[PDB]
């Protein structure tokens, strides 16, 4: 069973690992559009312009 | 996908693949516990020739 | 194949192939008792002339 | 849990397994005792034989 309980630990860190893996991929794409927002946010651009910038 | 490739491969190992060191020490223990038996069955058989005096 | 070849082969044994260990103690055993058998036999013809007497 | 399967195996291992060199003595001990033993079973049968004469 302790032997058995330590697979098991692994197994569920593992688990957390993946989910961690996952949200790296989301904050990185978060970050992309708040850069996005400030280019968005700077009044050089047209209606043309930052509607490209929300097609992204 | 390749971090998700990196700890689910990583899962599956901890669950299928050995551990070589760890299994060493039980192959080594089977090994060892072959011969004392072997040893023992072989006394055992001429046990039997003390009466044959 | 292969895996097939090997499942025949380790299944064929245990009905056609004999274990050493196992059969050294019968042959162990009838070979002490082909000794009583001789020497209780030399008891029997020296059984009879306890009465030429 | 390693640490814990560490102790509990040797805590185990104390209880169930045994010595393997301390087994020897008093394996050795028995074997000359059955010799002793039976050597002496052999004089038993002969010392009857005396009053025939």
């Amino acid at each position: 069973g302790l032997r058995r309980a330590e697979q098991n630990t692994e197994d569920g860190m593992s688990l957390i690992q993946t989910a961690e893996g996952y949200l790296q991929e989301t904050h990185e794409i978060v970050q992309r559009v708040r850069v996005l927002a400030v280019q968005a946010a700077n009044g050089i651009y047209s209606e043309e312009d930052r509607q490209q910038i929300q097609v992204e | 996908l390749m971090n998700a490739y990196e700890n689910t491969q990583a899962s599956e190992s901890r669950i299928r693949d050995t551990d070589m060191a760890e299994q060493m020490t039980s192959f080594t223990r089977y090994q060892i516990l072959t011969q004392a038996a072997t040893s023992m069955l072989a006394q055992a058989n001429m046990k039997s020739q003390s009466v044959m005096r």
